[PDB]
């Protein structure tokens, strides 16, 4: 089964699918590709708990019913920078505006 | 192959080539990065979640579910979406 | 034009709606005019009594927005092949990001006020340019 991520590090946003069976290191590899870093520097979260590589993506709770191509899950990306992990950010989306009288 | 798309407010969102091709107006702006002066985040990141939910459900007999769209971002929605034609 | 065959022959047929929305049958007469039936409750079925050759469209009961049937606008009932009912799909296209949105601010502003809407003058046409059962039949026909 697909999975539907946004993985989230910043203000940068990554749309892209993953099998349910594929791995926390195999999605890591699909970040590597994208955003040119190995997997040695990646960390990836579920909220706040990082994800070990060897559990597949069902396991850590990325499943058809909660990851779906029009409300597609977070997953949280962190990146070490020469030998140090940084904390985990996720700058928000903008601010919706109030509701105008005319709805 | 992915295309980067920027908000106004300075987001990146990075999506599939064929899924931004999707829409002609993007096509046009690529032709590997797009800016959105206009178009914040909040905006933007539905507009990339439709994209994910067209390709997939645009060949399907399979019940499709409605592509849901908060009261609050209704009217940006659509001004971006009428900009794009999508 | 578009009007449906009085075959006489008849056909068994399965409305069923898989769309969260209630679902309008309509019948298109033997003059061409649009003829609606009891509505579809969401993830509904109803076994109707049609003909072969009869045509028939589905609509959003509410606001009218289009609906497909079999992947299609429109059903035309066949003939009941081993005493089955034919099974008629009513699903929701994959509808237009600009579309979705027109109908979701069509549901929240009145007609009326449309105008108080800070938009492109071209978007308050289509605003009102609300989907029509009439509108769709001319293009098809």
């Amino acid at each position: 089964m697909d999975v539907f991520l946004m993985i989230r590090r910043h203000k940068t946003t990554i749309f892209t699918d993953a099998k349910e069976s594929s791995t926390v290191f195999e999605l890591k590899r699909i970040v590597e590709g994208i955003l040119k870093r190995p997997p040695d520097e990646q960390r990836l979260y579920k909220d706040d708990q990082l994800l070990d590589d060897g559990k597949t993506l069902g396991e850590c709770g990325f499943t058809s019913q909660t990851a779906r191509p029009q409300a597609p899950a977070t997953v949280g990306l962190a990146f070490r920078a020469d030998d140090t992990f940084e904390a985990l950010c996720i700058e928000p989306f903008s601010s919706p505006p109030e509701l105008p009288d005319v709805m | 192959m992915y295309v980067k798309l920027i908000s106004s407010d300075g987001h990146e969102f990075i999506v599939k080539r064929e899924h931004a091709l999707t829409s002609g107006t993007i096509k046009a702006m690529l032709s590997n990065e797009v800016n959105f002066r206009e178009i914040p985040s909040h905006v933007l990141s539905k507009v990339c979640m439709y994209f994910t939910y067209k390709v997939r459900y645009t060949n399907s007999s399979t019940e499709i579910p409605e592509f849901p769209i908060a009261p609050e971002i209704a009217l940006e929605l659509l001004m971006a979406a009428n900009f794009l034609d999508c | 034009v578009l009007r449906s065959v009085n075959s006489r022959e008849p056909s068994q047929v399965i409305f069923c709606n898989r769309s969260p929305r209630v679902v309008l049958p309509v019948w298109l007469n033997f003059d061409g005019e649009p003829q609606p039936y009891p509505t579809l409750p969401p993830g509904t079925g109803r076994r109707i009594h049609s003909y072969r050759g009869h045509l028939w469209l589905f609509r959003d009961a509410g606001t009218h927005d289009g609906l497909l049937v079999n992947q299609t606008e429109l059903f035309v009932p066949s003939l009941n092949v081993d005493g089955q009912p034919i099974f008629a799909n009513i699903t929701l296209p994959v509808y237009t990001l600009k579309e979705r949105c027109l109908q979701v601010v069509r549901s929240l502003v009145k007609p009326e006020n449309y105008r108080r809407l800070d938009i492109v003058r071209s978007l308050y046409e289509d605003l009102e340019d609300h989907p029509n059962v009439q509108k769709d039949l001319e293009r098809l026909t």
